[PDB]
């Protein structure tokens, strides 16, 4: 649960 | 080494420290380092670059990666959620809808994909019946413009204007206008006619322009003249050749740099350094367009304009040191024929040319190569650059035979020198001191061509140097300048007094001859004229000299009105030292040679203003046109110290500036850029926003006086560009717009968090008033929790001075306006009452007028609060008598709130 608007 | 792995993260890191555009690159550098055999490290690199690109606008470049995370697990719902996202803006909600929708059933729950939807659905509502209405817009206007159903030029002007309007306006517009690329045979009819004015053409051309900032818009452009790949790029690169007046030229060569642009994903204008990726797949059309850039750098029938501007195309495309190509290419440039023929343009003059030519010439082909020994960088090749210069300089010298014939490789091999030494000059330095050259040099100064004489001075004038090493041919060289001065060919004379200048008051009386004589003499003469002019200024006295005579600067304006780019570097550094706008690292004495008072307190502004009043700007746009760097510097410095006078800016922003210095900010280079801004921060702040920035002037006056603050560790002109940053959010909300998604008032918020600057808080204070006073930043200053209120409400309190309570006063009133505001101050503004009671009757007229205000409609809405008149209701009461003010007004206002 990553919600979008971040990398990885 | 660095690992493939490690150099990722890096870049994650510089995604969450919010500068885009180093992930941008670290990804792609990190990408570089892994190829087919790390597989799985490449997809999440895509997927991540993406997210980087996307917040620099990137869309295209973002939709490529997803795409390309795709192409190896089709899952990947980071990749389908940002190619959405990038399609999104693309104006192409089509496919962009069934992105982010298949993207949702693979992550059901998750608050983002779903605001996406949300927005995507309204689009494909509007989508159709939305379309076929620009479909209108655009033919009724491709009807009056080259379809020519139209009467009369205006109309069909502004039918090409809105074209050129609608194009830049959207991304759709973009789309719209190029009509599937029916707009380039119509734009190509129009440079193909004869008798179409320049104004129309250049138009069009622009609107064809910015039609292909789209790479594959662009690339289909290159490619679709000719069925064979290399003629289809010569037709493109041979457009500027059509016709010959400057603007056309210009504007065309443009398309030329979109080309380029489009080929490897790169634009100078973004600092988008290419990607490496695109450029190498699509090399056969880099060749191409270099090769054919190449050839015509020497084609006779190929004009002067078309020339130098292609030489500015390598200037700002091959050197990968500078925004340009990726590295490997300035390298083959040298290898093989790219630097010789640099070179066999360098050795041109006029006067003595194999291919036409012109006085400006010179410098492009100097900075160029300049700038292409820069972009070597490695030993190897520094060798390989110099080891064919040097090649190239025997060549040429093993034939100054001494034959009419003979005579022209001496003047070849001459300005092959004096350009090689404006530009890389340690290489033509190096060439010097081999006095096998002193006696051409010599010969030719004696002859009686009065050519060869005079670019002899010419020669050891450019020789002229700082140190030693090469004090040697100019140990005979200086001499012989001092006797060929005695001519009677102007030509001569000039040309030998620069030189001896570049070394009393009576060079100084002489220079002054030639340029006052504007009929007599002429244009190339006067250039050094100036020239010379040019290094006696860095004296106080002559400083002081110039600017006493007003036919000195009367006629040093048409000059530079009339000649341009040839007097720069010159004419920027006559305005630059006569307004003393270099800079210094700030027993015993020497408190002596800081005098001159002439170069000290109040002369400044005896010399600025009289500059000032005879041209000096309209000057400085004259002359600004170069792809120079420090030469901007100076005209930046120039223009600085030019605006800090009052009832000077009240011109020279009528005068051109606000747009010049504007240019300055993305042209100039280094300390030029930064002193473009505070000059434009100075120019406006006492002066009204409406006559200065207009026609979305304002828009682009915004990213500098914004990156201008950062550096706010203190020092600088924080406080004009607050002053005028107030004055500019005070009229439209696309201007407070801009200056928020800035990123800008994390910052200008520390304007207020201070002690004493007294001033430096009271713009802060009256900005943040008309920085609210409109939305997206109204409704972030009340709900989330930042104590922000709290300061609105102490300053129209916290009066002692003053300003700070009227403006966060007036915002006190105009905030209060909203209800779940009271609710955040009533129960954590402990001590309230103190403050209100301090506000209630404060002295400061307005602010108990615009306190009370604020008060009055704190309790006129929310009962919970209307009920602590504690103390409160004496003011309200008291205020009503005789105070004779209108603080009455506010204060019978606490009054009906009671009922």
């Amino acid at each position: 649960a990553s919600r979008m608007e971040e990398v990885d | 080494v660095q690992t493939a792995e490690e150099i990722r993260d890096e870049g994650n890191a510089a995604v969450k420290d919010q500068d885009y555009i180093k992930a941008d690159e670290l990804y792609t550098e990190a990408l570089q380092l892994t190829t087919d055999e790390d597989k799985a490290l490449r997809p999440v690199l895509y997927r991540n670059r993406a997210m980087a690109r996307l917040k620099r606008d990137d869309f295209e470049g973002a939709q490529s990666d997803c795409t390309k995370a795709l192409e190896f697990d089709g899952a990947d719902v980071k990749a389908l959620f940002r190619r959405s996202l990038a399609r999104e803006q693309l104006g192409n909600v089509g496919p962009a809808f069934q992105d982010a929708k298949e993207a949702l059933r693979l992550s059901p729950n998750d608050k983002g994909i779903v605001e996406v939807l949300q927005r995507l659905v309204k689009a494909n509502n509007d989508k159709i019946k939305q379309t076929t209405s620009l479909a209108n817009k655009v033919t009724d206007m491709e009807k009056l413009a080259f379809r020519g159903e139209a009467k009369d030029t205006e109309q069909k002007m502004t039918a090409l204007n809105n074209l050129l309007v609608l194009c830049r306006e959207s991304e759709s517009g973009a789309t719209g206008v190029w009509n599937q690329g029916a707009l380039v045979p119509f734009v190509l009819n129009l440079i193909n006619d004869a008798s179409e004015n320049e104004e129309v053409t250049v138009t069009a051309i622009r609107i064809l322009d910015e039609t292909i900032k789209n790479s594959v818009r662009c690339m289909k452009f290159l490619a679709m003249h000719d069925p064979d790949g290399p003629k289809s790029v010569r037709f493109v690169c041979r457009l500027m050749c059509k016709k010959s007046t400057k603007d056309f030229v210009d504007a065309t060569g443009i398309l030329v740099q979109r080309v380029f642009n489009a080929m490897a994903k790169m634009d100078r204008q973004k600092e988008m350094k290419p990607d490496p990726e695109v450029a190498e797949a699509n090399k056969i059309w880099i060749i191409r367009v270099l090769l054919e850039l190449q050839e015509m750098l020497q084609d006779p029938k190929v004009g002067a304009v078309q020339r130098e501007t292609c030489i500015d195309l390598f200037l700002k495309n091959l050197m990968h040191m500078d925004g340009g190509i990726p590295r490997g290419w300035s390298w083959k440039f040298v290898e093989e024929r790219g630097l010789l023929a640099l070179l066999d343009v360098a050795s041109q003059i006029p006067e003595l040319c194999e291919y036409p030519v012109s006085a400006e010439t010179r410098q492009h082909v100097a900075i160029c190569l300049q700038r292409l020994e820069e972009d070597m960088v490695f030993d190897t090749k520094r060798t390989i650059f110099k080891e064919k210069v040097d090649m190239f300089f025997n060549a040429l010298i093993s034939r100054c035979t001494n034959d009419d014939e003979g005579h022209k490789y001496r003047i070849k091999l001459s300005c092959f020198l004096i350009t090689m030494l404006q530009g890389p000059v340690d290489i033509g330095i190096n060439l010097i001191t081999n006095d096998q050259l002193t006696p051409i040099m010599l010969e030719m100064a004696a002859s009686q061509d009065h050519l060869m004489q005079g670019i002899a001075a010419e020669l050891i004038v450019a020789t002229v140097s700082k140190h030693e090493r090469a004090i040697n041919m100019l140990k005979v060289g200086i001499p012989v300048l001092r006797a060929l001065y005695d001519s009677e060919d102007p030509t001569v004379k000039v040309r030998a007094l620069v030189g001896l200048c570049k070394i009393v008051i009576s060079l100084a009386k002489t220079c002054k001859k030639f340029l006052l004589e504007t009929e007599k003499y002429s244009v190339d003469i006067r250039r050094y004229a100036c020239e010379g002019l040019s290094y006696l200024s860095l004296d106080a006295d002559v400083k002081e000299w110039i600017v006493d005579d007003s036919l000195l600067l009367k006629a040093l304006v048409l000059l530079a009105k009339k000649a341009g780019a040839l007097c720069v570097y010159t004419l920027a550094t006559i305005y630059a030292n006569l307004s003393n706008a270099f800079e210094k690292p700030k027993f015993a004495k020497h408190h002596v040679p800081e005098t001159h008072p002439k170069d000290t307190e109040e002369y400044v502004e005896k010399r600025v203003r009289a500059l000032v009043e005879e041209g000096a700007v309209p000057a400085c746009v004259a002359v600004s046109k170069t792809e120079s760097k420090n030469a901007l510097e100076l005209i930046a410095r120039s223009l600085l110290a030019f605006a800090e006078y009052e009832d000077l800016r009240g011109r020279i922003i009528a005068e051109g500036g606000t747009v010049l210095c504007l240019r300055l900010t993305k042209e100039a280079s280094g300390e030029g850029k930064i002193k473009a801004g505070h000059a434009i921060a100075k120019l406006g702040a006492k002066a009204d926003p409406m006559i200065s920035f207009p026609g979305q002037r304002a828009y682009e006056v915004v990213k500098p006086l914004c990156d201008l603050l950062h550096p706010d560790v203190e020092g600088k002109a924080n406080y004009d560009s607050l002053l005028t940053l107030t004055n500019l959010a005070s009229v439209s909300d696309s201007i407070r717009g801009r200056i928020l998604k800035e990123k800008a008032i994390p910052k200008i918020e520390e304007f207020w968090f201070m002690t004493d600057h007294e001033h430096l808080r009271a713009a802060a204070a009256e900005l943040l008033l008309n920085l609210l006073f409109f939305e997206k930043f109204y409704e972030e200053t009340v709900a989330p929790g930042t104590d922000r209120l709290k300061l609105w409400v102490l300053y129209s309190a916290e009066v002692e001075e003053e300003r700070l309570s009227r403006a966060s006063a007036a915002g006190f009133a105009i905030l209060t306006e909203d209800e779940n505001a009271c609710a955040r101050i009533m129960d954590e503004i402990k001590s309230w009452p103190e403050v209100f009671k301090d506000i209630a009757m404060h002295e400061d007229a307005e602010t108990q007028r615009r306190g009370l205000m604020g008060i009055a409609n704190i309790m006129h809405s929310s009962n919970k609060l209307c009920s602590e008149i504690v103390s409160s209701e004496v003011f309200r009461v008291l205020v009503a008598v005789t105070k004779l003010g209108t603080i009455n007004q506010e204060r019978a206002g606490s009054t009906e709130q009671a009922k």
